[PDB]
């Protein structure tokens, strides 16, 4: 995982 | 710095979130995620990405709990 973290950094 | 302990506090909520969400503990995946979302200075912009991702049941308690 760790996408969900860097979707919601770059918004 | 106060920085460095929200980015972390933020980026594990999230972590912890998905986590959550990939086992399907839904209630407990949105509980974390609504942390990471208090601390942002764009709750309103964090909302818009997570309704593009998440499945529309997770996000409608997503905003239930907020």
């Amino acid at each position: 995982g760790x996408r969900l973290c860097r979707l919601l950094s770059y918004a | 710095k106060d920085a460095e302990a929200v980015q972390k506090f933020f980026l594990e909520e999230i972590q912890l979130g998905e986590e959550l969400l990939a086992q399907g503990d839904y209630e407990k995946g949105v509980d974390h995620l609504t942390n990471a979302i208090a601390v942002s200075g764009q709750p309103q912009q964090l909302l818009q990405v997570l309704q593009q991702t998440l499945p529309p049941p997770v996000f409608q308690m997503l905003l239930t709990k907020l």
